[PDB]
């Protein structure tokens, strides 16, 4: 701590991702609902908005 | 750093609020995605490095 | 014997079908689907792409 800031230790964490190009597992706080058949709607489908 | 650690996160629900809103995380800059679009998306093949 | 008329028809079919294939080119963007661009980026960069 006698060293100035810029020399203090900084904890670093990096996160890697693949975007939609595989079956998504980890998801956010969204709540599901039943689909519809043969009706014009808008969907999310794991991110395919 | 020379012998850093990697973690495989699988089969969880993502809630970035508890971590976005925490005090010590004064730096949050992302590259391929907007910082505030995390909760609007699902993820697969999620890994972290410490 | 009548390859000229077939030439006209085929030229139109090719010309229009290339158009359908054109959408699979990112053009230097993140991807070729607008919805993903809007659903993963903040307005400033999203708009740019």
């Amino acid at each position: 701590p006698t060293y100035g800031v810029g020399h203090q230790p900084y904890r670093v964490v990096v996160l890697s991702f693949e975007l939609l190009h595989a079956p998504a597992t980890v998801c956010g706080p969204k709540k599901s609902t039943n689909l519809v058949k043969n009706k014009c709607v808008n969907f999310n489908f794991n991110g395919l908005k | 750093v020379y012998a850093w650690n990697r973690k495989r996160i699988s089969n969880c629900v993502a809630d970035y609020s508890v971590l976005y809103n925490l005090a010590p995380f004064f730096t949050f800059k992302c590259y391929g995605v907007s910082p505030t679009k995390l909760n609007d998306l699902c993820f697969t093949n999620v890994y972290a490095d410490s | 014997a009548l390859g000229k008329l077939q030439d006209v028809v085929n030229h139109n079919a090719q010309a229009l079908n290339t158009l359908v294939k054109q959408l699979s080119s990112k053009f230097g963007a993140i991807s070729s689907v607008l919805n993903d661009i809007f659903s993963r980026l903040d307005p400033p960069e999203a708009e740019v792409q």
